[PDB]
C-alpha cells in the first residue's frame, strides 16, 4: 500500500508550543 | 501587602560563607538543537568561560557529573518514554511516528544528534547536586547545565526533554523532609508544578507571565490538590516588570514562604529568560535585579541548588549566570570582563551588564496588592509540619579544566 | 424601623446596580438561592461583586442573611485523569517516589491554550537583527568548537601509534567513543566534513584500523580548522560593527514609536479628553461614592526655574529659523512668549533678557511694552516706531478666592481664564517643561556616570568600541549632560544635525531614559504655532486683554472675579467650554479647573 | 575509506563543502559586506475525519483514510501486505465477479436471517459503507441555536470567541499591538459608538492618564456579554483575554452549580440549554411564591419539558425573603433546643439563672 | 423520501452535550460502562413485554430488541465513533485478541453510543431501499422506545464531574491519548 | 389525573345529611344568615396569620382567603344553589333592585354555602388549565382550611341551641312556595 | 329537549337559538321571570362567551392572559373565575365521592406593593417573636413551679 505521509508531527499544532512550526 | 520601594545596591552578607560546588561537563557546549532554535547549550560554556576567567575557580570545586544511567532516568519518566530517547535520532525519525506525535519530540523540541546524551549530561549534573548536599559536602551545588523545567513525564515540552529538577529534588527528598523549589523563569515551571502538586513535601513558588503565554498554566488560583493544597505557589506577573518592582513581590512572598514552611533545602532555578532583551520572554529584568533574587536566597542561611534552566539569548544570561556564581562566593564582579575565548559576543561596551530596556511596566500597585494578598491568604495555612543512590562519586574535574576558560593570549 | 430598610432593600439595591441588563442577573442570582440550587456563602459571595461599594448596604445584607465569617479549589489549570491510565510502568520509582510525585492530576497546553494558540512577544525590527547575528555567531562557533574537542582527541591518540611499534600499530583498535568522554560528539564532526554517507565507512576504519586512518583524519580535521577560522575573523568585523549600529535601538522600545505618537496623542483633542476624564470621575463617584465636587481637576508644579529661559531660547532659535512666520510678525512671536511668561510666572522681564542675550552670545532702547500692547497689531506699531449687573455670587467654587471679606488686599493666588487655545497653548507649554524637567533632575547622576565610565583595557588595544559618536562629537565626555542637550537640540531646529544622529546621542548617554528628547523640535514648533493664534484670533486676544488687567490687579474683590469671569464668558460662543488656570505664587503652583458652566 | 588494510589509506572524499549555513558558506568569508561596515491521484483529506494526517490510500479508488479511522485500526508499524482496498472497493469487488446480480445476494442475506428481518436491510447495507466520523443530523443540531459546527467539526457554542483574523496576530507595526493593548492605547477609555467614558464598576471610575504620566492610566476591559467596562486590576486578571474563549465578566449569572450536599458528595445544576425559537415554551405560573423553577427563568418586567418559568421581580422578593425567615427559625429553634437539652440532661437544677438577669 | 424521527428535548439535549464532552472538552466515555447497550435492551424488552397483551406485538417488539443488538455491533466500527474515540476503541479490539475473546460492542460500549445510532437511523434508513410500511414500523417502533428512554433519563444520563466523582460515565484523556488520536 | 381532595368525615356528613333537608323537608336558611360568609373566612385571615412566620405564608394566607371572597361572588348564582333555593334567589335580587345596591352574596349567605363550594372544587380545577404545582397549593390552602373548621364545626355548621329554630341554620317553608319552586 | 339541564328536569323554557339546549326560567343565573322576556334570542352564557370572543382561540388566549394579569391581587383564583362566566348555570349536584363513601343515599400602586409587602413582613415578625418567646417562658416553665427570671421583661 501507499501512504501518503503527516506534514508535520505534533497534536498541539503548535499554537500552544513556543517556538511554534506554524505559530512563529 | 506591596510596599513599592527603590531597588539597592546588591550587597554581599559576611555572616554566610558557603563552600560551592560547581558543575560543568566540557562536553555540554558541544551539542546543538537546530538550524534557528532559540536553545543554545552554547550557553553553558561561556557562562563557564566567563567565570574561569575571574578565577572564581579559586573560590568554587569544580566538579564533573557522572552522566545519568537510563534507569535512574526513570524515577519520574516513564519506561516508554525513556527507552524512545534512547533509539532516536535524526536517521531514524521516519521509524518513529506514532511515538513523536504521543511524545512531544522532534518539531519545536527538535530530535539533534546526541539527544539522549545531552539529556544524560544534565540530570546526572542535577541529581548528584542534591547528592552533594544531602552528604554535608557542599552548602550550594550550581549546575548550569541543567534545569530544565518544562519537561513532564511523558512528553517534552518547552525545549527540555529531561525533566531533571525532578530527578534532583526526588534526590534532596530522601534527607530532607520539605524542600522548596523557587521559579524565577518567565514561564511558568509546570514540569515541577505538575509533578509535585500533590504531595505536601515540595513547594513550588513560580513567577512568571499569566495572559495566554507559554504554557498558559500556573493561574493565581492553581494551589494544588489533595494533600498539597495550599503548597503550590503561582505569581501571575504582568509583562514589564522590571528590577524595582521584582524585589518589591520577590523578597515579601519569598520571606513569607520561609517563615510559614519552614524549607530544609531549596531547588532555585535561575531562569535567564526574565532578563530583558530575549527573545522569547518579556520582563524588564536587568542583571542587578535579577541576581539580587540569587542573593536574597542564599542570605536565609539553608542549604540551596542553583540549576541553569532557560536562557534564550547567549550574550546576557551568560553574564548573568557569571554574576551569579560569583554572590554565592561572596564576592561581586567587577563590571569589567576579563579576556575569554567568546570576547566578541558581549558588544557593544564589553561590560558584564545586562542593560533594561525602555518598555513600559505594566503591572500596577494595586493589581499586585490584590496578587499578594490572595497568596498570603493562602500560605497562612501552610505551617511547617546499574543502579546507584545518592549518587555521589564527582570525578574532581579541575586538573584537567584548569588550562580552558583560564586565557593569557596576549 | 428595622422593618424599613428590609422593605426597600431591593429598592435601594436596584438603585445602585443601575441598568436593568445587569438587575436582572441580580435577581436570577438571588433566584438560585432561593431554588435551594446555591449556597448561602457563594450567594454572599456573588452579591460583593454587586453591592461590594456601598458597605452600608452590602453589610446589612450580609447581617440579614446571617453570613457568618472566620477540595473544591481545584482550580482551572489541571484536570484528573482515569484510574487505569496511571497504571503506565516506571522502572526506577522507589517506594517513596510514588507518595510524592503526581500521576493523577495533569494539565497541557492545549487545554489551557483553549486550543487557540498563544502570543509571542513583538520584537523590534532591530531586536530580531541581534538575533539573525546571535544565530551566525552560534554556528560558526558550534563547529569550530565542536572540531577541537576532537583535535585533543585525536592528538592524544596520534601520539600513542608513534610509540607503538609497526607490528603493534596494526592491532591497535579504538572502542566507541575512542576512549572519550562523549560517544556522539566526534561523529557530528567527522560526519560533517567527510561528505556525509562516505563519512560513516571512516568511522568504522577509524575503530578497526587506526594506526593509518587517525593521522589522515587529525591532519584534514586541522586544515578544516584553519579555513572555519580565518572565516569567523572575516566574518568578526562584520557582526560587531553591525551591532553596533542597531544594538541601542534594540533597547529602545518606546523610542522608536515615540515620534508617530506623538504627534497622536499631543493634539486639541485627547488633551481636552484627559481633563475631562478627570472631572467625570469626581462626579461619577458623586452619584455613587459620593464624592464632593473639587476645584481644579488638573494640577501642575514648577520646582525649577530656569528651564523657563531654556524653553524660551529654544523656541527664540526656531521662530528666527522658521520660514513661514513672516520677518514683521516674528517679533511679536518672540515678544509674546517673553512678556506672556514674565506675566504668568511671575519671573522679571529683564532677567529672561540677559538669558536670551547670553544664549545669543554662545550662538537700542526699552520702553514698556505691555503684552496688552502686543495682543494688539494695531497699537504694536506705536512702541515698534519708537526707540453686568444684579449678578450675585452663587457658584463660589469657580472663583476659588474667597478668601477676605469685601476686598482681598495682597493675594499671590491669580487665576486665569482661559478659551481653548489659551490652555492648549499653556498645555504645550507644561509638556515641554516636563520633558526637560526629569533630565535636569537626572542630570546629576547623569553627568557623572557618563565621565567615569571607562574603556576596558583589553577592548581598547584591540579596535573594539565604537569611534563614530566620539568624532561626531555626540558623547557628552567634556560638558554636563543637561547643558549638552540643549545645545543639541538647538543643532536640530538650526537643521544642522540628522535627527537620527541627534537620538542615537542621547541613547548612550542616557541608557534610553531620556528617549522624550525625541520631538523636541515638533513640539517647540506646535508652541509656536499654538502662540500665533493668539496675536491673530481676535476674539482669543481679547480674552488676554482682560486677564492682563486682571493679573497685574493686586487686590481684587470676590465680585470682581465673577465681573472678570463673566466678561470672558462674553466673548467665547455659548458652545466653547472655557478653562480656568490657577496660580499661587508662593508655592509656583498652577491648577487647571474645567468648566462648562451656563 | 578504501585502503590495503595493511597500506595506508586512500582518502576518503574531496569535501565538497558547499555547505549554504547560515552565514553563506562555512568557509566563506563575507559578501561583499554593504551593510553592516560603517566606512564601506489520491486526496489530501481522510475520508472519514475530513482533515489531514497520516493517510493509508486505497488502491482502487481515490480516497484516503486514516491509520485509526479505517475499521478495524490498522498499525502504522504493521499493515496488510501487498495491495489495499477501502470496504467500499472490496464491496464492489466482492459483488463483482461472483453472484454478480446483488439481489440475489442480498435476497439470500434477508432469507438467511428471518428473526432480525424487520433490520435486514440495514445490516446488508452497513458492508458496503466505509468508515465513518460520527456527525450529528442536521435536525438535532438545529433545534439549539447557541451550537454550530466549527472548522474541524468542533463543538462550537456562544461561548466561543470568533477567531481572530490570522492578520490582526501578525501583521501590526510595532507600536500598536492589537492582541495585547500593553503599549498606552488611550482609546480603549472611551466608547466608540457614544463617545463617553467607559467606566469600571468595582470602582466607578476610568483612570485615562496623562499623555505625560502614563503609570496613572489602569487598563480597561470591557466584558463579552455584559460590555460592562472593567479593569483588569478590579477583577484580578492579568491580560485581556482576546484569544481563547469569551470573557464572562464577574457580575453575571452561573451556568453551572456544584453544591455540596454535605450529608455522592456534591449535586449538579447546569442552566437549559436555549432551545429554538419556535419549539421554545414561556410559562407564567399562577402559584406566584414558591414555584419551582430549577433554575430556569425569564424576569417579566411586572415532549416539551424545557419550559422557562416566567417569574415576576416582586415574586423573587417574597421567595428570598421568604427562604431567610424560615432558616432563621430553625436557626434560633437549634440554638434554643440545646440550651434546653442540656437541662434536659439535669435533684436541684443549681443553674443560677435567678442571679442572671 | 425524508423520514423524520421525534427525539424528546431532553435526549436531544444530551447528545449535544455528548457532542461538546468529547469534541471541545476532549473527554471520553468509560468504555466498560455500567448500563450497556445489551441490558438497556433487555430491560426495555423485558419492562414492555408483560406491559403489551396482544402476542402479535411481543413479536414485533422482541425482534427490534434482537435486530437493533445485531445492527450496533456491525454500526459502531463504521458510524458511531467520534475520532477522539477512534484509538480507545483500537486499544479494546487489540485487548480483545491478547484476551483471545472477540469483542462485541453491546457488551461493552454505554446507552449514550445506542442514542448515537437512533440518532442517524433515519439518514441510514432514506439510503437504503425499504418497504414504506417498515419505515413507519421502525420508526413509530423507536419513538416508543425513545419515550421508554425519556422515563428513564434520570438514570443513564446523569451529569457528573470526572475530575470529582470518577463514577461519571466520561473519563477525561491523556495528553498522550489525545495526540495519537488526534495527530 | 384527577384531583384529589379530602373532605373531614364529619364535615362529609354535614354536607350529606344537609341535602337530604332540603329536598325532603323543604327547609331555607334565614338570609342574612347568622354566620355570615365573610366573618367566618376574614376570621380565618385573622387566626392563621398569627400562626404562619414566613412572608410568603402569610401572603399566600390571605392571596387564597381574599379569591375565596372573589370566587364565591361569581359562583353562587352559577352552581352551589338548589331548585328551591334558586326560587329563594331570585326574590334577592329584586330586593337588591327595590334598594338598587348591588347584591354581595358573601356578606349574606351562610358558611354552609362556602362549604358546598369547597365540595365542588376539585372538579372545578379539573376543567382549569393550571399546572400541577398551582393546583396543589390551591388544594394545600383547603385542605389546611378545613382542618380550622373541624375547631368550630360544633359553633356553626352543628347546631348550637337547637332547640330555637333560628340556631337552625334551615327554616321550614309552605308548600305552595315549593310549587313555585318546581315551577310546573 | 324536553328537559332543563340547570333543572335537571322538564321545565318550560327559555330557548337561546343558536344552541338547542334550552333552560327552565327558575335557574337563571340572572333571574329571568318569564314574565318578561329578552327579545328573541336569549342566547345562553356558554353561547354568548363565543360569539364575545367571536370564537377565536388567540383572543381567547390573550383575554385570558390579559385576566390574570389584571388579577394580580387574587392569581390563584384566575383561571377558576375566568371560566365561570363562559359555563351555563347548573344545578348544586353533591358530588359523587362524598356521596361515595357514605352506604346509603335517599333522593337519587407602587405605594401599594411596598405596602402589600411591609405588612405581612411585619405581620411575620411578631408571629417570629411569640414563637420564639413562647420557647422561653417554657425554659423558665422548665424551672419546675416558678419562672427562672421571675419576671416579664
Ligand atoms: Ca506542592
Ligand atoms: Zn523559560
Amino acid at each position: 500500500a501507499r501512504t501518503k505521509q503527516t506534514a508535520r508531527k505534533s497534536t498541539g499544532g503548535k499554537a500552544p508550543r513556543k517556538q511554534l512550526a506554524t505559530k512563529a | 501587602v506591596y510596599e513599592a520601594t527603590p531597588f539597592d545596591p546588591i550587597t554581599v552578607k559576611p555572616s554566610d560563607k558557603r563552600r560551592v560546588a560547581y558543575f560543568y561537563d566540557a562536553d555540554v557546549g558541544n551539542y546543538a538543537y537546530g538550524a534557528g532554535h532559540p536553545m543554545k547549550p552554547h550557553r553553558i560554556r561561556m557562562a563557564h568561560s566567563l567565570i574561569m576567567n575571574y578565577g572564581l575557580y579559586k573560590k568554587m570545586e569544580i566538579y564533573r557529573a557522572k552522566p545519568a544511567t537510563k534507569q535512574e532516568m526513570c524515577q519520574f519518566h516513564t519506561d516508554e518514554y525513556i527507552d524512545f530517547l534512547s533509539r532516536v535520532t535524526p536517521d531514524n525519525l521516519e521509524m518513529f511516528k506514532r511515538e513523536s506525535v504521543k511524545f512531544n519530540v522532534g518539531d519545536d523540541c527538535p530530535v539533534f544528534d546526541g539527544l539522549y546524551e545531552y539529556c544524560s549530561i544534565s540530570g546526572g549534573g542535577s541529581m548528584e547536586g542534591a547528592a552533594r548536599l544531602n552528604r554535608g559536602k557542599c552548602d550550594v551545588a550550581v549546575n548550569y547545565a541543567g534545569g530544565l523545567h518544562h519537561a513532564k513525564k511523558s512528553e517534552a515540552s518547552g525545549f527540555c526533554y529531561l525533566n531533571d529538577i525532578v530527578l534532583g529534588i526526588i534526590e534532596l527528598l530522601r534527607y530532607h523532609p520539605r524542600v522548596l523549589y523557587i521559579d524565577i523563569d518567565v514561564h511558568h515551571g509546570d514540569g515541577v508544578e505538575e509533578a509535585f502538586y500533590t504531595t505536601d513535601r515540595v513547594m513550588t513558588c513560580s513567577f512568571h507571565k499569566y495572559g495566554e503565554f507559554f504554557p498558559g498554566t500556573g493561574e493565581l488560583r492553581d494551589i494544588g490538590v489533595g494533600a498539597g493544597k495550599n503548597y503550590a505557589v503561582n505569581v501571575p506577573l504582568r509583562d514589564g516588570i522590571d528590577d524595582a518592582t521584582y524585589r518589591s513581590v520577590f523578597e515579601p512572598v519569598i520571606k513569607k514562604i520561609m517563615e510559614w514552611y519552614q524549607p530544609s533545602a531549596v531547588v532555585l532555578q535561575c531562569g535567564g529568560d526574565s532578563l530583558s532583551g530575549d527573545r522569547l520572554g518579556c520582563f524588564n529584568l536587568s542583571m542587578e535585579g535579577h541576581a539580587n533574587c540569587v542573593n536574597y536566597v542564599k542570605s536565609f542561611g539553608i542549604p540551596m541548588m542553583v540549576v541553569g534552566g532557560g536562557g534564550y539569548t547567549m550574550r546576557n544570561v551568560a553574564r548573568t549566570w557569571c554574576f551569579e556564581t560569583g554572590l554565592l562566593n561572596n564576592v561581586v564582579l567587577d563590571k569589567d570582563l576579563p579576556y575569554n575565548e567568546y570576547y566578541e559576543y558581549y558588544g557593544p561596551d564589553y561590560k558584564l551588564s545586562v542593560r533594561p530596556s525602555n518598555m513600559f511596566n505594566v503591572n500596577t500597585p494595586e493589581y499586585l496588592d490584590k496578587v499578594m494578598t490572595n497568596i498570603f491568604a493562602n500560605l497562612e495555612n501552610t505551617k511547617y509540619a546499574a543502579e546507584d543512590l545518592g549518587d555521589v562519586e564527582e570525578d574532581s574535574a579541575e586538573a584537567k579544566d584548569t588550562k580552558g576558560g583560564s586565557q593569557y593570549a596576549r | 424601623i428595622s422593618l424599613n430598610e428590609e422593605v426597600t432593600f431591593f429598592e435601594k439595591a436596584k438603585r445602585y446596580i443601575g441598568n436593568k441588563h445587569l438587575y436582572t442577573e441580580f435577581l436570577k442570582i438571588l433566584n438560585l438561592y432561593s431554588q435551594d440550587i446555591l449556597d448561602l456563602d457563594d450567594l454572599v459571595e456573588k452579591v460583593d461583586f454587586y453591592l461590594g461599594s456601598n458597605k452600608e448596604l452590602f453589610t446589612w445584607f450580609k447581617n440579614f442573611v446571617g453570613y457568618q465569617e472566620k477540595c473544591e479549589a481545584f482550580g482551572p489549570s489541571y484536570k484528573r485523569l482515569p484510574k487505569s491510565d496511571t497504571f503506565m510502568p516506571c522502572s526506577g520509582r522507589d517506594d517513596m517516589c510514588w507518595e510524592v510525585l503526581n500521576d493523577e492530576w495533569v494539565g497541557h497546553p492545549v487545554w489551557a491554550s483553549e486550543d487557540s494558540g498563544f502570543i509571542a512577544h513583538r520584537k523590534n525590527q532591530y531586536e530580531e537583527t541581534l538575533f539573525k547575528i546571535e544565530e551566525e555567531r552560534h554556528e560558526y562557533d558550534f563547529y569550530i568548537e565542536s572540531n577541537l574537542r576532537t583535535i585533543q582527541c585525536l592528538e592524544t591518540i596520534v601520539n600513542k601509534i608513534e610509540n607503538m611499534t609497526e607490528n603493534e600499530k596494526a592491532n591497535f583498535k579504538l572502542p566507541p567513543g575512542l576512549g572519550h568522554t562523549s560517544m556522539t560528539i566526534y561523529k557530528k564532526v567527522i560526519r560533517k566534513v567527510y561528505d556525509k554517507e562516505r563519512g560513516f565507512e571512516i568511522i568504522d576504519a577509524l575503530h578497526e584500523h587506526p594506526a593509518v586512518t587517525a593521522p589522515v583524519v587529525l591532519k584534514r580535521l586541522k586544515q578544516k580548522d584553519e579555513e572555519w577560522r580565518r572565516a569567523q575573523r572575516e566574518w568578526n568585523k562584520v557582526w560587531r560593527e553591525l551591532e553596533q549600529k542597531v544594538f541601542f535601538k534594540s533597547l529602545d522600545h518606546l523610542g522608536l514609536t515615540f515620534k508617530q505618537a506623538d504627534k497622536k496623542l499631543l493634539t486639541t483633542k485627547q488633551l481636552i479628553s484627559e481633563i475631562s476624564s478627570i472631572k467625570v470621575d469626581q462626579t461619577n463617584k458623586k452619584i455613587h461614592w459620593l464624592t464632593p465636587k473639587p476645584k481644579s481637576q488638573l494640577d501642575f508644579d514648577f520646582p525649577d526655574k530656569n528651564i523657563f529661559y531654556d524653553i524660551l531660547c529654544l523656541a527664540d532659535t526656531f521662530i528666527t529659523h522658521t520660514t513661514a512666520y513672516s520677518n514683521p510678525d516674528k517679533e511679536r512671536l518672540k515678544d509674546l512668549l517673553k512678556y506672556f511668561i514674565s506675566l504668568f510666572f511671575s519671573i522679571s522681564f529683564e532677567k529672561i533678557e540677559e538669558s536670551l542675550y547670553s544664549h545669543k552670545q554662545n550662538v537700542p532702547y526699552q520702553q514698556e511694552m505691555s503684552l496688552l500692547d502686543i495682543l494688539h497689531r494695531s497699537r504694536y506699531q506705536k512702541l515698534k516706531r519708537s526707540n453686568e449687573a444684579k449678578n450675585p455670587w452663587l457658584t463660589g467654587n469657580l472663583v476659588e478666592e474667597a478668601n477676605s471679606q469685601g476686598i482681598i488686599q495682597n493675594r499671590s493666588i491669580f487665576n486665569l481664564f482661559a478659551n481653548t487655545n489659551i490652555y492648549i497653548f499653556f498645555r504645550h507649554w507644561t509638556t515641554i517643561y516636563e520633558r526637560l524637567l526629569e533630565i535636569k533632575q537626572m542630570n546629576e547622576r547623569v553627568t557623572k556616570e557618563i565621565n567615569t565610565r571607562s574603556t576596558v583595557t583589553f577592548a581598547k588595544d584591540l579596535d573594539l568600541l565604537s569611534s563614530q559618536l566620539s568624532e561626531m562629537g555626540l558623547d557628552f565626555v567634556g560638558e554636563d549632560a543637561y547643558k549638552q542637550v540643549l545645545r543639541l537640540s538647538r543643532r536640530l531646529i538650526n537643521g544642522d544635525l540628522e535627527h537620527q544622529w541627534f537620538e542615537e546621542s542621547l541613547r548612550q548617554a542616557y541608557n534610553n531614559k531620556a528617549f522624550k528628547l525625541y520631538t523636541i523640535d515638533k513640539v517647540t514648533q506646535s508652541l509656536v504655532k499654538h502662540a500665533h493664534t493668539l496675536m491673530t484670533d481676535a476674539k482669543t486676544a481679547e480674552i488676554m486683554a482682560l486677564f492682563v488687567k486682571d493679573r497685574n490687579a493686586s487686590t481684587t474683590s470676590a465680585k470682581d472675579q465673577i465681573i472678570y469671569r463673566l466678561q470672558v464668558r462674553s466673548h467665547m460662543s455659548n458652545t466653547e467650554n472655557m478653562f480656568r488656570i490657577e496660580f499661587d505664587k508662593r508655592t509656583l503652583h498652577v491648577s487647571i479647573q474645567y468648566i462648562a458652566l451656563d | 575509506l578504501e585502503k590495503d588494510s595493511k597500506g595506508n589509506i586512500i582518502k576518503l572524499n574531496e569535501p565538497s563543502t558547499i555547505s549554504e549555513d547560515s552565514k553563506v558558506s562555512v568557509t566563506g568569508l563575507p559578501l561583499n559586506k554593504g551593510p553592516s561596515e560603517k566606512i564601506k491521484e489520491n486526496e489530501d483529506f481522510c475520508s472519514a475525519c475530513n482533515q489531514s494526517g497520516s493517510f493509508l490510500c486505497c488502491d482502487t479508488c481515490p480516497k484516503s483514510f486514516h491509520f485509526l479511522c479505517l475499521d478495524p485500526p490498522i498499525d502504522p508499524n504493521n499493515l496488510p501486505k501487498g495491495d489495499w482496498h477501502c470496504n467500499e472497493c472490496k464491496f464492489k469487488i466482492f459483488i463483482n465477479n461472483s453472484m454478480a446480480t446483488l439481489k440475489k445476494i442480498e435476497s439470500n442475506f434477508i432469507k438467511q436471517n428471518n428473526n432480525v428481518k424487520i433490520f435486514a436491510k440495514l445490516l446488508f447495507n452497513i458492508d458496503s459503507h466505509n468508515p465513518k466520523q460520527f456527525q450529528l443530523p442536521n435536525y438535532i443540531k438545529e433545534t439549539f441555536p447557541a451550537v454550530k459546527t466549527g472548522s474541524r467539526g468542533q463543538y462550537s457554542d456562544e461561548n466561543d470567541k470568533i477567531p481572530l483574523t490570522d492578520r490582526q496576530l501578525f501583521n501590526t507595526s510595532y507600536g500598536q499591538s492589537i492582541t495585547k493593548l500593553d503599549s498606552y492605547n488611550p482609546d480603549t477609555h472611551i466608547d466608540s459608538n457614544s463617545g463617553k467614558f467607559l467606566i469600571c464598576y468595582k470602582c466607578n471610575q476610568t483612570r485615562l492618564g496623562s499623555w505625560s504620566h502614563p503609570e496613572n492610566s489602569r487598563l480597561i476591559m470591557t466584558c463579552d456579554y455584559c460590555q460592562t467596562p472593567w479593569h483588569l486590576d478590579c477583577v484580578p486578571r492579568a491580560s485581556f483575554k482576546n484569544l481563547g474563549s469569551k470573557w464572562k465578566c464577574p457580575l453575571h449569572s452561573p451556568t453551572k452549580v456544584y453544591k455540596k450536599i454535605h450529608h455522592v458528595n456534591y449535586k449538579v445544576w447546569k442552566k437549559q440549554r436555549l432551545i429554538n425559537k419556535k419549539n421554545q415554551l414561556y410559562y407564567e405560573p399562577l402559584q406566584k411564591i414558591g414555584y419551582q423553577n430549577n433554575g430556569n427563568i425569564q424576569i417579566i418586567p411586572t415532549n416539551q419539558d424545557f419550559k422557562i418559568t416566567q417569574i415576576d421581580e416582586n415574586s423573587i422578593k417574597y421567595d428570598f425573603f421568604d427562604k431567610i425567615y424560615k432558616s432563621k427559625m430553625v436557626q434560633k429553634r437549634k440554638l434554643f433546643q440545646f440550651q434546653e437539652s442540656l437541662i434536659d440532661k439535669l435533684g436541684s437544677q443549681n443553674g443560677n439563672s435567678e442571679d442572671n438577669m | 423520501p425524508k423520514i423524520s424521527l421525534q427525539i424528546p428535548i431532553k435526549l436531544k439535549s444530551v447528545l449535544v452535550d455528548d457532542w461538546e464532552y468529547v469534541t471541545k472538552d476532549k473527554k471520553i466515555c468509560r468504555l466498560p460502562a455500567d448500563v450497556t447497550v445489551e441490558m438497556v435492551l433487555n430491560k426495555y424488552e423485558h419492562e414492555v413485554s408483560q406491559e403489551l397483551e396482544s402476542p402479535g406485538s411481543q413479536s414485533q417488539l422482541s425482534e427490534y430488541c434482537a435486530g437493533l443488538k445485531l445492527y450496533f455491533d456491525k454500526c459502531l466500527g463504521n458510524m458511531l465513533l467520534y475520532r477522539l474515540e477512534r484509538l480507545q476503541y483500537d486499544e479494546l479490539l487489540k485487548k480483545s485478541s491478547k484476551d483471545q475473546k472477540p469483542l462485541v460492542p453491546i457488551r461493552i460500549y454505554g446507552a449514550i453510543h445506542l442514542l448515537r445510532l437512533i440518532s442517524v437511523l433515519p439518514e441510514l434508513i432514506s439510503s437504503t431501499t425499504m418497504d414504506l410500511q417498515s419505515c413507519q414500523l421502525l420508526i413509530k417502533q423507536t419513538e416508543d422506545f425513545l419515550v421508554w428512554l425519556l422515563m428513564h433519563v434520570d438514570e443513564y444520563f446523569n451529569d457528573k464531574d470526572p475530575n470529582r466523582s470518577d463514577d461519571a460515565l466520561y473519563v477525561n484523556t491523556s495528553s498522550q491519548y489525545e495526540g495519537v488520536a488526534l495527530g
